RNA sequence: ACUCUGGUUCCUCUGCAUUUAACCGUGAAAAUCUUUCGCCUUUUACUAAAGAUUUCCGUGCAAAGGAGCAUACAUUGAGUAAAUUUUUGGAGUCCCCUCGAGAGAGCGGGA
């Protein structure tokens, strides 16, 4: 019965974050301040592990082993697997300037 | 930046909004801070003014000097930040 | 009161030995030297 | 009070009665301030003499304003680790007697 | 079907989690709760109702602890122990909020004030009665003895202090004149426990004589303030500090005893009724319920035994 | 300078310089030799071999099977820990016989 | 408590009538300060005598060579 | 201190006798490193 | 202003090491059940692969207690110590008109 099926990995809860998930959710009510993003890289350029440190500094939990990158947000198995992202993902974080 | 005290950070956070100040010599003005600073000078857009007598004013853009200012309303969702 | 003085001896030298820090809960997994 | 960390981190989150210099009665929840002086007041609220009320937001006060401000009301207000013994019903077992 | 007297799952309860032995327990005064200890020098807390929990435990203690009574309000636990030390618990942090450090010898026994400042009571093994404030390092009254002490009360009114000894008489202490006032004589041997009347106006003291003497400290009785002597239970060669408790409508009288037998005697005929056996070894300390007629009782066979009864 | 940049691409675990210890047991001293490739050179008995030595280690690895979460059986504590076993500081060679 | 009424036999004297559970005796668990039950053996093997182990030991506190323990 | 039996064990490179930890510098890393080079590889190798 | 503790090392006990892409182990054994090839006048012991389960050699961390070696009170968790334009060194007082018994307010006027 218990079919495992996973294929991807997902949180079994909300990660702590250093902003309030309520003031990201007020922020959302701004345009004036929020920005969108995509970053765009040759194969295996800086691009992945840079969003890691993002994760890293608004988490507090999110842990990156000190051999290998964490890669966040290559949530697919075949992702983690062939190690180069596969498909987009998207992140949304509060951060200062 | 040097750490400057919680209020003039919270009115940095401000900037994104609308807020709601008064100066010195009475009059209020509304408007959206497009820039502010650490001596509290502020810049407000989309400005109106209302005067001590209840008259009010659209102006475009208002820079107020920061020691001649009151006190602001600022909105609800800073107290989250 | 000189039965006293010696009870109060007694006493002391129970309480002292009853209680004593090398005998309180949590102790004696003895080391094998 | 404010300044000796042990009580300032006490007095902040007071509902405080803030007077000003034109005369002014503000009433807030006093959490922050600043070397200025400043004060930041939430959910706050204006009396004016002549009393009326008025509703405000959060309200940043600049300091060189303030006369004087005083406590007005409490913030507001809302061991637990054990579980090593059980306790079943039970009966008592009759000993011996002489 | 059967009569039942109590909110309790069943007419009694084995509480089990102590390897330690139990030498003293008490209930808070709300009733919902119940904090026991002894030489394990973990308090226990446990709730008296349903499952009965064990939802917390304090640990700090690192000599064991000789006896452990709440504050009146019941916002703090006032507990003391071998390592001569008394040691305040805040209820709901579970933290030390004070920790009287004082004394030279053994803390054996300690009772807080009913009312007004919070005072607590202390006797020990150098021979002072101490009274240590809740606002001050240094204690307010030190009473010297040249004799052990080993049970302590204030009266009602928060201003004699009664402690009892090595010497069988009782030195107590009013706290006006810092003099010994009277003294109550009739225990041959020393004097194990000490507890007040709800109201205030009796005390029992337990001896190794293997008998309770009801004292009236009233201040004027006009002869000897001996009201009546209870026997039955027994002091084995242990020679615990076996307590004493009283029920809160005053009718009943309980004290430890080394028989194993939960001893309940009427106060004013001094005939027993209640003998209660399923303790296994001396029970050093048995307390009633403030409100419902649940009978607490902790012994050295490392179980606590909940029961309710039918005070008549 | 220059030897600790060469450490930071030395083969593990020359690549570290702090380290957790290891049983001499588990240190498998030709164990790259065999992984990498047969020299060109040599014959079919040294071919065949590390054919084999690595279908071992495929093995291995293929079936593994993580570790339990136990509580340990410490047997010889549990010797050690009666009245029959004593210990004492032995020299290798009396030790065997 | 109360007693069990009636005569007592005396076919079956002063052994056989007490209380028993195992086949010559009760046997019950029991719990006890270790360190003051040592004392009690050694003062009972060097000196000849002991404080009483028995529950409700009335009168009898001490059990041996009486004359010392008074002594 | 090369050939001792515990090397280095009651010294401030490994924790102590259990012989659990250790932290080497670099003169001693890049020593060891140099004499390991008979048994080790020539790769960068995840790529080959 | 408060309770709170000596370093280091070692022993033994207790808890957790299931979200496995993957890994308590940069190493790598054995057994059982079920199933599929090859030896055999018989069974074990076997060949070499899969799946499900155990055993065994190890492992990590945290906490607790104790025992040993050289010895020191600070300090952890809980909390202190600048008069020249934008705040913390007075552009402040007084004297008229308005509403109102009263005392304040009007981008009020003025010395
Ligand atoms: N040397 C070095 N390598 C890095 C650095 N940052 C990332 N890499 C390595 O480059 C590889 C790819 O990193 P990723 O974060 O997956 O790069 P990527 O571009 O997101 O991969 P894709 O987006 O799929 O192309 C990994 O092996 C990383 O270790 C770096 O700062 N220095």
């Amino acid at each position: 019965p218990v079919s495992k099926k996973k294929f991807q990995a997902a949180e079994r809860f909300l990660p702590e974050t250093v902003y309030k998930k309520e003031y990201l959710a007020d922020l959302m009510d701004c345009p004036h301040i929020m920005r969108n993003v995509a970053i765009a890289g040759h194969l295996h350029h800086g691009k992945t592990t840079f969003l890691d440190c993002l994760m890293e500094q608004t988490h507090p939990e999110f842990y990156r082993a000190e051999d290998a990158d964490a890669r966040f947000t290559d949530i697919l198995f075949i992702e983690k697997q062939r190690g180069c992202s596969i498909k987009s993902q998207p992140v949304s974080i509060v951060a200062q300037d | 930046m040097t750490s400057v005290g919680v209020p003039i950070k919270i009115l940095h956070e401000a900037e994104g909004h609308m807020v709601t100040l008064e100066t010195v010599t009475g009059e209020v003005y509304r408007g959206k801070l497009s820039e502010a600073e650490d001596n509290m000078n502020c810049q407000l857009a989309e400005t109106v003014v209302t005067f001590r007598d209840g008259r009010s004013h659209q102006l475009d853009n208002v820079f107020i000097r920061g020691n001649k200012i009151r006190f602001m309303i600022l909105p609800d969702m800073l107290k989250n930040a | 009161d000189s039965i006293l003085e010696e009870k109060s001896r007694k006493w002391k030298q129970l309480q002292g030995k009853r209680y004593s820090e090398k005998k309180k809960f949590g102790m004696s997994d003895t080391q094998k030297e | 009070t404010i300044s000796k960390n042990n009580k300032m981190m006490a007095h902040l989150n007071y509902r405080m009665k803030i007077i000003l210099q034109d005369g002014r009665t503000f009433i807030g929840f006093f959490k922050a301030f600043d070397k200025h002086m400043n004060i930041l007041l939430a959910e706050c609220e204006e009396h004016r003499q002549i009393e009326e009320k008025r509703i405000l937001g959060l309200v940043l006060v600049r300091g060189e304003h303030i006369v004087s401000m005083t406590v007005d009301g409490p913030p507001p207000r809302d061991g637990g680790a054990g579980g090593v013994g059980q306790a079943k019903p039970g009966g008592r077992g009759m000993p011996a007697m002489p | 079907t059967a009569q039942r007297f109590s909110n309790l799952m069943a007419p009694t309860m084995v509480l089990l989690g102590h390897e330690g032995e139990i030498y003293t327990g008490a209930f808070s005064p709300d009733g919902t709760c119940l904090a026991t200890s002894g030489y394990d020098q973990k308090i226990f807390f446990w709730n008296v109702y349903g499952e009965c929990e064990n939802f917390s435990t304090i640990k700090g203690h690192s000599g064991a602890v000789m006896d452990l009574k709440f504050t009146t309000d019941s916002s703090s636990l006032v507990s003391c122990g071998t390592d001569k030390s008394v040691r305040v618990w805040d209820m709901e942090t579970g933290t030390c909020a004070r920790r009287f450090r004082t004394h030279t010898d053994f803390v054996n026994a300690v009772h807080p004030s009913r009312r007004g400042v919070t005072l607590v009571a202390s006797a020990s093994d150098d021979g002072t009665c101490r009274v240590h404030d809740m606002r001050t390092k240094e204690p307010v009254k030190t009473y010297t003895n040249r004799y052990q002490q080993t049970a302590v009360t204030f009266n009602d009114s928060s201003d004699q202090v009664i402690s009892g000894g090595i010497d069988n008489v009782l030195k107590v202490w009013d706290m006006r004149r810092d003099e010994i006032t009277y003294t109550l004589t009739g225990h041959r041997d020393t004097i194990t426990g000490i507890s007040l009347s709800p109201s205030g106006k009796f005390i029992i003291s337990n001896s190794m004589d293997c008998t309770v003497r009801q004292w009236d400290i009233r201040p004027f009785v006009p002869g000897q303030r001996s009201v009546g002597v209870f026997a039955g239970h027994n002091h084995n060669f242990e020679k615990n500090l076996l307590k004493c408790s009283w029920s809160p409508c005053e009718r009943f009288i309980t004290a430890g005893s080394s028989d194993r037998f939960l001893y309940v005697w009427e106060t004013l005929s001094k005939k027993i009724v209640y003998k209660l056996p399923g303790h296994m070894g001396s029970v050093n300390c048995t307390d009633f319920h403030p409100k419902e007629p649940i009978m607490l009782s902790c012994g050295s066979d490392k179980r606590v035994f909940l029961g309710e009864i039918d005070m008549s | 300078t220059a030897n600790g940049l060469a450490l930071l691409w030395a083969p593990r675990p020359f690549n570290l310089r702090s380290g957790r210890t290891r049983r001499a047991v588990d240190v498998p001293l030709v164990k790259s030799w065999y992984r990498e490739h047969c020299p060109a050179g040599m014959p079919v008995k040294v071919r065949v071999s590390y054919q084999k030595l690595l279908k071992v280690f495929v093995l291995n690895a293929l079936k593994h099977r993580p570790p339990k979460p136990q509580k340990r059986r410490y047997l010889f504590r549990s010797f050690k820990a009666t009245k029959f076993f004593q210990t004492t500081t032995l020299d290798w060679v009396e030790a065997g016989l | 408590f109360k007693p069990e009424s009636g005569p007592v036999n005396h076919f079956k004297s002063e052994q056989q009538r007490s209380q028993k559970n195992t086949l010559t005796g009760f046997v019950e668990p029991a719990h006890l300060n270790e360190f003051h039950f040592n004392r009690q053996i050694r003062s009972f093997d060097t000196l000849g005598y002991a404080q009483n182990p028995t529950a409700e030991s009335g009168t009898t506190h001490f059990v041996g060579d009486v004359k010392k323990a008074e002594a | 201190w090369f050939y001792d039996h515990k090397p280095l064990a009651t010294t401030r490179f490994v924790n102590g006798p259990t012989y659990r930890k250790w932290a080497f510098s670099i003169p001693q890393m890049s020593t060891l490193y140099r004499l390991a080079n008979q048994l080790l590889t020539d790769l960068v190798d995840d790529n080959y």
